[PDB]
């Protein structure tokens, strides 16, 4: 289910998604609450926009 | 033959009867019996289930005490949304709605479900929870309301 619909918010805000996940990754890094499991369990498909394929293959490998 | 403990489940063991929406009488006795059988409901279950009514029961009747609306949603893939309607009084439970609705978390289903909320006038909405998922109650309940 689509909580938040990315694609219609990227197109009438002129924002591309992969600026998006910035916008949400900055605010992470910065925020004193420890993280719980949920959480913790969906970073990697955030993350995975930053990545080049050699790597995200090595990163498949290692979980 | 493994007959009497293969199947735990026989549809000979529960009272069949065209029950009324709004007073029930207060006690039942169950005998199965060639007057008591049915003949015509289509019967799925296996050689010798008979359906049958009840045999005797109290002239009293008053309005039942508690009424229930069940819901086991979708999850991965597709599969039937299944629900059910269930009262209860004293001793008995009262069974008067079963089925099923395919699809997902799309407005269709969660409509015909409020509209079956609304039918029966039921009292509670429950439904089973698993892996934290926290989504259904809060997709759910804006829907429900305005029925």
């Amino acid at each position: 289910y689509e909580i938040f619909p990315f694609s219609l918010a990227s197109r009438l805000s002129g924002i591309s998604e992969k600026e998006i996940f910035g916008i949400t990754l900055e605010a992470i890094a910065e925020s004193p609450e420890p993280a719980n499991s949920d959480r913790l369990f969906s970073l990697p498909g955030l993350l995975v926009s930053k990545l080049e394929s050699n790597e995200a293959l090595d990163v498949l490998s290692y979980a | 033959l493994s007959d009497a403990e293969k199947y735990p489940l026989r549809l000979r063991d529960a009272i069949v009867c065209a029950v009324d929406p709004e007073r029930a009488p207060l006690s039942y006795q169950w005998l199965p019996n060639r007057q008591n059988r049915n003949e015509e409901l289509p019967n799925v279950g296996l050689k010798g289930d008979d359906i049958h009514a009840f045999h005797t029961c109290s002239s009293r009747t008053a309005e039942y005490q508690s009424k229930i609306l069940v819901i086991d949603p979708s999850g991965r893939g597709k599969d039937e949304t299944g629900y059910a309607v269930l009262y209860s009084l004293n001793g008995y439970i009262y069974l008067m709605e079963v089925g099923g609705f395919r699809g997902g978390y799309d407005d269709a289903t969660l409509e015909k479900l409020a509209k079956k909320a609304k039918q029966w006038k039921v009292q509670t909405v429950v439904h089973e929870s698993n892996f934290g998922d926290g989504m259904f109650g809060k997709i759910f309940s804006p829907i429900l309301l305005k029925h």
